[PDB]
């Protein structure tokens, strides 16, 4: 069994318990992020190294990565009975709308498929 | 045969939308009070074709999470009882417009309007691209806006991904169906060359369509649509001539005076520098020659909104393998039961959060 830690920012933790399993994809991360953070869309999420270093995921194969450092990890703290530590992950924020640094748009009348139109309306 | 019972978890409200293979309508989450579209596809499963394409819109759009890709948000579960079940229900996010009413409005559309929303369409192609996912039939009244100009592309019934092997070609052409007005050359003139490349002439369409306010090719049967795009574009080169593969429409190619282009300058004569040199990379008879969404992204003309940490690739491949061409039409629903089912079954509270 392997638990997952989301960091999810000023809220708290989500903890994914995994089933096993095989295989763990990309997706299945996504999928759960996505689903803990509705009003986002999310493409990518980091985790840190030995240093601290944030390592972004953007896909499987890297993927692949992180659990070979992970399971490392896991391996040498309860070797020495540590308590094992969840595999945290940070969802990377993307923007909303955001991309829009300006302008609105009417939607009361369409009508419409113009050629040049189009006639019609109602208000 | 268009009724909706959703019942309990949504209040229906009017009807916004139709076509073939649907009837799209507002709706009301109950308890929410979150509003949402929801389409109706009745009796989808009594056509093989259009159950192929059924189960073709479902995958493609569980596959994708993208905010200028419209989104699955529930696909109602069969009512009581499966009786010969008959009718989908998919929930979507309601869009409040589209850009063929906004584009033909008396509503200004500023070069900054063809800006934000070219520069979101080629976003979301960007990544339906990666998928190896081709669109197929992009027009303004398949891509989805609000009061905030957020667009998003809908339809994906017309989707295909592919070529695969050497077959299919030829038999890449149906079922299909889609207006010339926005149609490809290799569409047209059966070019044995078929990529993602299709889409990006139908952009450079949608381009020109809201710098003028108008139709660009707006051809009345099939040899004026070739006609008319080879009006600006001049004939195409013997290289391409050449490579036609069909009735010999290669004659009456080969037959005309062979034509020069039209500077797009000329042809919107009062338009934007970037934007027309934007427009001339996507509108070429060849589709090599045809710039990528991807690269398009990163054109002068967008950008002030081009963020390549923004611009996400599509993570694994969508796999079209499953394509239903024969496959018989029983088969068929089973899998569009066999989507909904883990649509629900993906949830899955697996997880529990620190208080
Ligand atoms: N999520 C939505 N929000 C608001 N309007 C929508 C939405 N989806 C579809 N519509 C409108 O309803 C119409 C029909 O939906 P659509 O999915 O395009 O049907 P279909 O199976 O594509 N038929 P067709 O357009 O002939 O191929 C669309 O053209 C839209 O104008």
């Amino acid at each position: 069994v392997l638990v997952i830690r989301i960091k999810i920012p000023n809220s708290g933790a989500v903890d994914w318990t995994v089933h096993s399993g095989p295989q763990l994809l990309f997706r299945d991360v996504l999928d759960v992020i996505g689903q803990v953070l509705p009003e986002a869309t999310t493409t990518a999420f980091e985790y840190e190294d030995e240093d601290g270093d944030r390592i972004t995921v953007r896909s499987d194969e890297e993927m692949k990565a992180m659990l070979s450092y992970y399971y490392s990890t896991v391996m040498e703290q309860q070797v020495n009975g540590q308590l094992i530590e969840p595999l945290q992950i940070f969802p990377r924020a993307c923007k909303p709308p955001g991309e829009r640094n300006i302008h609105g748009l009417k939607v009361n009348t369409r009508a419409g498929p113009s050629q040049s139109g189009r006639h019609h309306h109602h208000h | 045969d268009v009724t909706f019972d959703v019942g309990d978890e949504y209040e229906i409200i009017e009807t916004i939308g139709n076509g073939a293979y649907g009837v799209v309508s507002s709706a009301r989450r109950r308890l929410t009070g979150q509003q949402v579209a929801i389409k109706k596809i009745p009796n989808a499963f009594d056509v093989v074709t259009n159950a192929k394409r059924t189960l073709r819109e479902l995958k493609i759009l569980k596959h994708f999470k993208h905010d200028n890709i419209i989104a699955i948000k529930d696909i109602l579960r069969p009512t009581v009882p499966y009786g010969e079940f008959k009718s989908v229900y998919v929930v979507l996010d309601l869009m409040e417009s589209d850009l063929h009413q906004i584009i033909h409005s008396s509503q200004p559309l500023t070069l900054e309007h063809v800006r934000y929303f070219l520069y979101q369409l080629l976003r979301g192609l960007k990544y339906m691209h990666s998928a190896q996912v081709i669109h197929r039939d992009l027009k303004p009244s398949n891509l989805l806006v609000n009061e905030n100009c957020e667009l998003k592309i809908g339809d994906f019934g017309m989707a295909r991904g592919l070529c695969t092997s050497p077959a299919e070609h030829q038999y890449f052409m149906t079922e299909y169906v889609a207006t010339r007005w926005y149609r490809a050359p290799e569409l047209m003139l059966s070019l044995h060359e078929y990529t993602q490349a299709i889409d990006l002439w139908s952009v450079g369409c949608i381009f020109g369509e809201m710098l003028a306010r108008r139709q660009l090719f707006p051809g009345k049967n099939y040899v004026h649509q070739l006609q008319l795009i080879m009006m600006v574009l001049g004939t195409p080169s013997p290289a391409v001539i050449q490579a036609v593969g069909a009735e010999r429409v290669r004659a009456y190619i080969q037959s005309l005076p062979p034509r020069q282009p039209v500077p797009w300058e000329t042809v919107y004569p009062g338009a934007d520098r970037q934007a027309l040199s934007l427009l001339g990379r996507m509108l070429r008879f060849e589709p090599s020659a045809r710039i990528s969404a991807a690269a398009a992204l990163r054109h002068p003309f967008l950008a002030k909104y081009h963020d390549p940490d923004d611009e996400p690739d599509c993570a694994p491949p969508f796999d079209f393998a499953f394509d239903r061409e024969a496959l018989t039409r029983e088969r068929i629903k089973e899998a569009i039961v066999a989507e909904i089912e883990d649509f629900h079954a993906r949830r899955e509270g697996i997880r529990q959060q620190i208080r």
